[PDB]
């Protein structure tokens, strides 16, 4: 009942690498994933794969828990962890079959990890010029939106560029929470735009198109028949007693909307449905009524202006209301939306509205937009850029093998295997593009031998050659490559450190 | 029903006949081409023979199936017709059956497939014969020198390709003789390739004549002779015997002595009749007596002893002389004057290192020569001799048959475009028969691309992209006669590379493969007893 | 399963969706019987009707359903054209998958061959507006004639061709299929099919009220109700049980004043005619005959749904809410005797965008065969006035694209040659299935059609009437170019969503 007992901890992580190796790159394949609520979904993002695939082996859960740390401090390269650290554990199995101990590979990996953190600042070619221009920003964002939505990057690189420039004067406060995404059904991606302030997809149900009131109250309860918090035994016998309750319901709701006018609040948000007679009372006292059925659309407004959602039927409470500058309506893309604009304030809220005919298609654009904001959320720190497309993966594999050859002793075996694990990432890019991977690696090492740096893969099915990444405009993030190498090495050293797994009762 | 076996009919015998025939094509799929892979031929005894030649594969392949037994006989119709081509018939006809098997499932009767294949075959010979090349360009214009240089690249001789390709080009054009009504062919016998140690491989010389690897022995006899008479004989001038197994009886001791004095006296009589003819070139297989060599250094006859028998058959064919087996003419002893003698011009004993050779010049009818492969050791000389023999047969088999065709995938790629446009001109339930005939011819570059370690979807499609432009517009910017260089993995022109194939190996391959695909497609019922 | 065999499991689930709508291609296609869980049978030849009722459980098969779900909402039909075209794109590249070709190379050549299909169609599409100096009324009479050809009304096909071109003229620029109604009543000859400019119903109201109720009205107030005005009604009754014998007179009188006060609110609103889904009793038709009011009950709700849109009113269940805000208006209100039955209809509405076409005949199969051809003939003459740049139907544009994508494939080296060359044979499913669904010989027609396209035939297609080939551009069988573009781009996009999928992830639930 025991065969190897050290190989089964690695084979569980090799299956986790295979679910994202073919899904790597701009030529990567999509995944037909099934939601837990029985919903069909088509995506190719690496973070949405692990969220739905409930992996159960705890040896492969270390790389998944490393992906949750990969989502922190950087929003770039979750697929880089599942490919590179998967190639670390696959190449480490060739050393253990010879007779090498597992503790010798551990100290040899941490030696080559600190050596790879010194060669990576030497490969920084360009940097951002901090001009806050749409030509400088969209030139670097065109590589990050690639490998998410290929072919439609010409419309996505300009829209997120117009959102992040409006936040860059607010220095030290740029984040992904300031740029929100609201999806509106429409024609396609060509009709999409970008707006300022908080934009919701639902229009104002009332007849007010513009109001300058600051007091905003949110009530999650729908507009229906009022129920007393006490017992409240209400009995009806005849038709005249039913009309006394029907007219008395409208008369009490007339005093309910009058309490909103007494506190000086002309903006009300209702989570549930609104009755037709209660909608007439809101338009009488010039009150803007916006219906928001989504709970995440209601929770977004409490964390911005402070207006809380109360369960009671319109309570006149002055303490739990929010504050905004100007709430109005705007007609963009043949659809009226509500804008929570900040006129007196300088403003740091931007909303990118996305249009599309398929909800399964518009959700993949939302993961491509939030990964585009997270590329420049990293660039609020020290600006360093590295060439992409497998350009840095060969030069880092060239210097480590040159370093491990000159170093004598038993530690030269784990350093040489640390460089060949970087070769799997151009092997993942060449295989997904329909090109023989053994020819591109030989074409990459032949041009890097002569000193022609910044050379990556030519993205073409018919051309197995290479091209320059500096003239092509392909650039990655150095901090995106810095935390990816450190977290994948710390994850792959954790799986090799654990030998056997024993179940225990609580 | 009570019969003497099992009966099976319908389309299930059509699908079983094409699966048994295409499985034989997989036996000769990887072995196609000059880079073909070896395959193990397991015998019933237990030993195995490693052969890569496809003609020897189908001879030893024994599959007890009647569908596979049909493809066994076409190997006998291929060597008896031309002598080459064999496995190219098998891959074409099996892919012809596999595409026709898809037509049976597509509600097409095979009668339209059989009549459509014969019209597709006859139009294939018409498009080939309209795009041929006459056997010419022997001197002055290269598609030759470069033709034999590709065959010479696999060995160590390919470092200096231009030096050794000139030795085989002028040797092929030297052995040309019509001999029947203006045929000219090339014989199975060729130049004799000798070797020596001439301190490097660059000291090879193109000798315009046969060179004998024998040493004349004595030095007092002169090595330069002017007379033309050449004598060849097989009987020994040494002491003769009756038989190796039958002997004569000798009883008296003095009787033994007088037959040795008679042997010394009858050697004086035979040398009087040989030198009376004036023949100085004396070549003897059985050896020359020691006192008989004394008479040759004073008369000036160039006597060579211990000559090989197979070397003397090319010498007597050179000067037109007759080989004399016995000197006794059934009652006495004569030399057969003016019968066993030829004519020549000059025989020089050239000083070659480690083997002083005998060269003959301007004989009666020889047309042969010799190449002295001077080198450094026996390793580089033995590998260069088989490289000259392999480069000789490449230029020989091309320049025989009276016209040639640029082959190596250039024939079938051009036929895949013309026969498709011809298929759209006929109709009448045979368009799909000719359109699948064009796609079935594409397996010849398809198996050649997978054996050349290249992408088969790119290398075959690069052949059809160039051959389509020859049919669209007749402008010279269209690449014409584009062959397939399997070494570099890039298509080139066959006229510049010199890759040529005979027409009779290309015509009879398309003729035999369609007649073999017709016979298997006509099988609709199986009867066993 | 990731790689090659996951694509084979998705390429076999594509066949079971195409086979459900393979035989329904063409007007003479075979019908399908789909039975739900309740036990009702549904016979339809429409491809959108079958795919809505299948509800397939396979995840790779749900992609081709949702593409046809987007097609019926925008274009209107042609769900079997985008299904067989997207299916045949996969069956040609299926032997290329096992060879080792990457599925991204299938994507890169599908985006190229689709863009060549758009440029070839727009260069070959001819705008037919006033060709050969003909009237536009005669052009729709010829194109609707081929839709009714080889049918049961071929004896009077010239009369039925004039009926479709008159119904499309009475509407505005906003043309739709659901605005036209088709009624099926039994009796009469075949040539007695009249036309109604507005909404008409069968009018099964056979209660009392004769020698009154004038059928002529200039501007009446159309009342739309759902109330019952019967004496033995289920909602208007009174049952009071007592011993008092003078109260016995009161319970019969107060039961009458319940119906009388509900009838008094009708005349107080000023409604000239009243309509109701529930039947109307004889004492309510007697009350309207005394006050000179028209009444006609027992009308269907679907006939009322086309009436409230045209008259400009709305349906109100109760009689208390009857006022001038919900009363409809019209200009012509007459009464006919078509087929011996009474027929009420309105003509000259301010929102007159709906009509009704009554059919006559001696057999019900002579009527249901026509209404399948009538709805197709309506959408043909709707597409003719909408899109002027049209091409020949019947597989004529598919055989021309198979010629253009074949010789261009031989000019492109690489992996795109053997794929786009297979893309040309994948477009042959439209003229091939037109022969097998019509019962012809698919071998002799397609071999004659491809031989005609090489000699110069650019508008020849498959004739569904005869077993011949004919120029469908000259035979007035047309299809718009923009629908053929939208059917080709949706077929390659649906074929892309099956090829690009490489692994299926199922959450454990
Ligand atoms: N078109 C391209 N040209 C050059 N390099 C590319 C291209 N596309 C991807 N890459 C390379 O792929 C790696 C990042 O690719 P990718 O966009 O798949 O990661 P990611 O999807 O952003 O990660 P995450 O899953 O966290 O979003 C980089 O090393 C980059 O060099
Ligand atoms: N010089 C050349 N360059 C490129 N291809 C060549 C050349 N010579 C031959 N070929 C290819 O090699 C193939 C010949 O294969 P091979 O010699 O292994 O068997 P074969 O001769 O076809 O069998 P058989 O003797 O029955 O005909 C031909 O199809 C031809 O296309
Ligand atoms: N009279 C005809 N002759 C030949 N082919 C026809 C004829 N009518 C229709 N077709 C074929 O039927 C196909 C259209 O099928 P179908 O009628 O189900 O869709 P549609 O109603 O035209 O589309 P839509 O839903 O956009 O109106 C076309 O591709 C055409 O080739």
């Amino acid at each position: 009942g025991l065969e190897e007992a050290v190989y089964r901890n690695i084979q569980a992580c090799k299956e986790l690498a295979q679910t994202t190796r073919t899904a790597y790159g701009p030529n990567g394949m999509n995944k037909m994933v099934i939601n837990h609520l029985e919903k069909l979904f088509v995506t190719n993002d690496a973070a949405t794969i692990l969220r739905e695939l409930e992996v159960q082996h705890p040896a492969a859960k270390m790389i998944v828990m490393a992906s949750h740390m990969q989502e922190q401090e950087v929003g770039d390269g979750t697929n880089f962890v599942l490919v590179f650290a998967g190639a670390l554990l696959e190449l480490a199995e060739e050393l253990l079959r010879i007779g090498l101990s597992v503790s010798e590979v551990i100290e040899g990996y941490e030696i080559a990890c600190r050596k790879a953190h010194e060669i990576l600042p030497n490969l920084v070619c360009c940097s951002a010029k901090n001009l806050r221009d749409i030509d400088e920003v969209s030139s670097l964002l065109r590589t990050s939106i690639m490998s998410k939505q290929y072919g439609n990057e010409v419309f996505l690189a300009k829209l997120i560029a117009q959102a992040c420039v409006s936040i860059f004067p607010d220095s030290g406060h740029f984040n992904v929470d300031n740029i929100r995404v609201c999806k509106i059904l429409g024609s396609g991606i060509s009709s999409s735009s970008v707006l300022h302030g908080m934009v919701f997809k639902k229009e104002t149900e009332g007849d007010v198109t513009s109001v300058k009131d600051a007091k905003i109250a949110v009530y999650s309860c729908p507009f229906d028949g009022m129920i007393t918090e006490t017992k409240g035994t209400v009995l009806i016998k005849t038709a005249e007693e039913l009309m006394n309750f029907s007219k008395g319901e409208e008369n009490l709701m007339d005093a309910q909307v009058k309490a909103i006018a007494d506190t000086g609040a002309n903006v009300v948000v209702t989570g549930g449905k609104v009755a037709d007679m209660a909608l007439h009372y809101a338009n009488k006292y010039n009150i803007m009524l916006v219906r928001l059925n989504s709970k995440w659309d209601l929770r977004r407004l409490c964390k911005t202006v402070g207006a809380t959602a109360l369960p009671r039927l319109t309570p006149p409470v002055l303490e739990e209301m929010g504050h905004c500058d100007s709430v109005y309506l705007s007609e963009v893309g043949d659809t009226q939306v509500v804008v929570f604009k900040h006129e007196k304030e300088d403003g740091a809220i931007s909303t990118i509205v996305l249009r599309g005919s398929t909800d399964n298609l518009m959700d993949d654009i939302e993961r491509a937009v939030d990964d585009g904001v997270n590329t420049f959320k990293v660039l609020t720190r020290d600006k360093r850029l590295v060439p992409g497309g497998g350009a840095t993966e060969i030069e880092l594999a060239k210097q480590i093998t040159s370093y491990g050859e000159t170093c004598p002793g038993l530690e030269q075996y784990a350093i040489k295997k640390f460089a060949e694990a970087f070769e799997a990432i151009p092997r993942a890019l060449a295989e997904n593009s329909g090109v023989k991977a053994n020819e591109v690696i030989s074409k990459l090492y032949a041009v890097h031998q002569e000193g022609n740096k910044n050379v990556g893969l030519d993205i073409e099915a018919e051309v197995p050659a290479v091209k320059d990444m500096l003239e092509a405009g392909i650039l990655d993030t150095y901090l995106g490559k810095y935390w990816a190498i450190k977290l994948a090495t710390n994850a792959a050293v954790t799986v090799l450190r654990v030998d056997q797994i024993i179940m225990a009762k609580p | 029903l009570s019969v003497f076996g099992d009966r099976s009919t319908g389309e299930t015998i059509r699908s079983q006949n094409v699966m048994a025939a295409a499985s034989i094509a997989n036996i000769v799929k990887s072995s196609l081409g000059p880079v073909g892979l070896d395959k193990m031929l397991v015998d019933d005894i237990g030993d195995v023979t490693i052969t890569n030649d496809g003609a020897t594969i189908l001879k030893l392949l024994e599959v007890e199936h009647p569908a596979a037994k049909v493809l066994c006989e076409l190997a006998d119709l291929q060597d008896k017709e031309v002598g080459d081509g064999t496995t190219s018939v098998v891959i074409i006809a099996a892919e012809l059956l596999k595409n026709a098997d898809e037509l049976v499932k597509q509600k097409i009767h095979p009668t339209s497939v059989i009549s459509g294949y014969r019209l597709a075959c006859k139009e294939a010979v018409r498009y080939i014969n309209e795009n041929l090349i006459v056997n010419t360009d022997e001197l002055g214009r290269d598609c030759l020198i470069n033709a034999a240089k590709t065959s010479m690249s696999s060995k160590i001789i390919g470092i200096n390709g231009d030096f050794f390709a000139n030795m085989v080009v002028d040797a092929v054009l030297a052995i040309k003789y019509t001999d029947i009504r203006g045929q000219p062919r090339y014989p199975v016998n060729s130049v004799n390739i000798l070797k020596a140690h001439g301190r490097s491989q660059m000291e090879s010389m193109l000798i315009s004549g046969y060179a004998l690897n024998c040493v004349v022995g004595s030095q007092g006899m002169p090595k330069r002779i002017v007379n033309a008479k050449i004598a060849c004989l097989d009987f020994s001038l040494q002491k003769t015997k009756m038989k190796l197994g039958v002997q004569v009886v000798i009883t008296d001791p003095e009787k033994l002595d007088q037959i040795r004095q008679r042997e010394s006296d009858i050697t004086k009589e035979r040398i009087q009749k040989i030198l009376a003819t004036g023949a100085n070139v004396i070549l003897t297989t059985g050896g020359i007596d020691d006192m008989c060599l004394k008479y040759f250094v004073e008369a000036g006859a160039m006597a060579v002893r211990r000559v090989l028998k197979r070397d003397l058959k090319r010498i007597a064919k050179a000067s037109g002389a007759t080989i004399l087996s016995t000197l006794a003419n059934l009652e006495g002893e004569e030399t057969f004057e003016a019968a066993m003698l030829g004519q020549a011009e000059e025989v020089v004993q050239e000083r070659i290192c480690d083997d002083e050779l005998i060269l003959i010049k301007n004989t009666k009818a020889r047309t042969s020569a010799s190449i002295i492969l001077r080198g450094a050791n026996d390793f580089m000389c033995d590998e260069m001799e088989r490289s000259l023999h392999d480069a000789l047969c490449v230029v020989k088999r091309v320049l025989e048959s009276k016209s040639v065709v640029p082959g190596g995938g250039a024939v079938e790629a051009a036929l895949s475009i013309y026969l498709e446009n011809y298929a759209t001109s006929m109709g009448s339930r045979e368009q799909l028969a000719i359109a699948e005939f064009a796609r079935s011819l594409l397996v010849i570059p398809n198996t050649l691309a997978v054996n050349a370690a290249q992408d088969s979807t790119d290398l075959v499609a690069k052949l059809r992209a160039f051959h389509n432009e020859a049919q669209v517009n007749p402008e010279r910017k269209n690449l014409k006669w584009i062959g397939l260089d399997l070494s570099n993995g890039k298509p080139r022109d066959n006229k510049q590379a010199g890759v040529f194939e005979p027409t009779i190996v290309k015509v009879k391959s398309l003729k035999f493969a369609t007649e073999a695909a017709i016979t298997i497609l006509r099988i609709d019922d199986l009867i066993k007893l | 399963s990731q790689g090659i065999p996951q694509l084979v499991s998705n390429i076999s689930a594509c066949q079971v969706i195409a086979e459900a709508v393979r035989t329904t291609l063409g007007p003479r296609g075979m019908d399908k019987l789909i039975v739900d869980g309740r036990g009702k049978a549904t016979i339809s030849n429409d491809g959108a009707t079958i795919l809505k009722l299948l509800d397939v459980v396979h995840p790779a098969a749900k992609t081709l359903v949702d593409i046809a779900k987007s097609q019926d909402a925008e274009v209107g039909d042609g769900t079997t054209s985008v299904t067989l075209l997207a299916a045949e794109f996969l069956k040609q590249v299926k032997p290329y998958v096992e060879e080792g070709l990457h599925p991204q190379i299938i994507i890169r050549a599908f985006r190229t061959a689709t863009q060549l299909a758009v440029n070839k169609i727009k260069e070959i599409a001819v705008t037919v507006k006033k060709a050969d100096k003909v009237e536009q009324r005669k052009l729709l009479e010829k194109c609707a004639m081929t839709a009714l050809s080889s049918k049961l009304i071929s004896q009077q096909k010239a009369f039925f061709a004039k009926m479709v071109v008159d119904a499309v003229m009475m509407l505005d620029d906003l043309l739709q299929l659901k605005m036209i109604g088709i009624k099926k009543v039994q009796g009469g000859a075949l040539e007695d099919s009249q036309l109604v400019a507005g909404v008409a119903f069968k009018k099964t109201f056979s209660y009392a009220g004769f020698e009154m109720q004038p059928k002529k009205y200039h501007n009446p107030k159309i009342a739309l109700l759902n109330v019952e005005l019967e004496l033995k009604a289920e909602k208007d009754n009174a049952e009071i049980r007592v011993h008092t014998v003078e109260d016995y007179q009161a319970i019969v009188d107060a039961e009458w004043n319940i119906l009388y006060d509900k009838l008094e609110k009708i005349h107080h609103s000023g409604a000239k005619v009243v309509s109701s889904k529930l039947p109307i009793g004889d004492v309510a038709t007697q009350y309207f005959a005394d006050r000179d009011m028209f009444c006609a009950g027992r009308v269907p709700e679907e006939d009322l749904k086309r009436t409230m849109m045209a008259c400009g009113g709305s349906i109100q269940t109760s009689v208390n809410a009857l006022s001038a805000d919900v009363l409809g208006r019209c200009q012509v209100f007459e009464e006919t005797q078509i087929g011996g039955e009474r027929y009420n209809f309105f003509t000259g509405c301010p929102k007159a965008k709906t009509c009704t076409f009554i059919l006559r005949g001696g057999a019900e199969q002579f009527m249901e065969e026509t209404e399948r051809s009538l709805h197709d003939a309506i959408m043909i003459v709707r597409r003719a006035i909408k899109n002027d740049s049209v091409v020949a139907g019947g597989g004529a544009i598919e055989m021309e694209l198979s010629k253009y994508l074949r010789d261009y494939s031989r000019t492109i080296p690489g992996k795109q040659q053997l794929l786009i060359g297979a893309y040309a044979k994948a477009l042959e499913i439209i003229p091939r299935q037109l022969c097998d669904n019509a019962g012809f010989d698919a071998t002799n027609i397609l071999n004659k059609l491809r031989a005609r396209h090489a000699q110069g035939g650019t508008w020849y297609g498959v004739d569904i009437n005869n077993e011949d080939i004919a120029d469908n551009f000259e035979a007035f069988v047309w299809e718009p170019a923009m629908v053929r573009i939208n059917a080709l781009t949706a077929a390659s996009e649906a074929a892309c969503l099956i090829v690009s999928v490489d692994e299926t992830i199922k959450n454990p639930r």
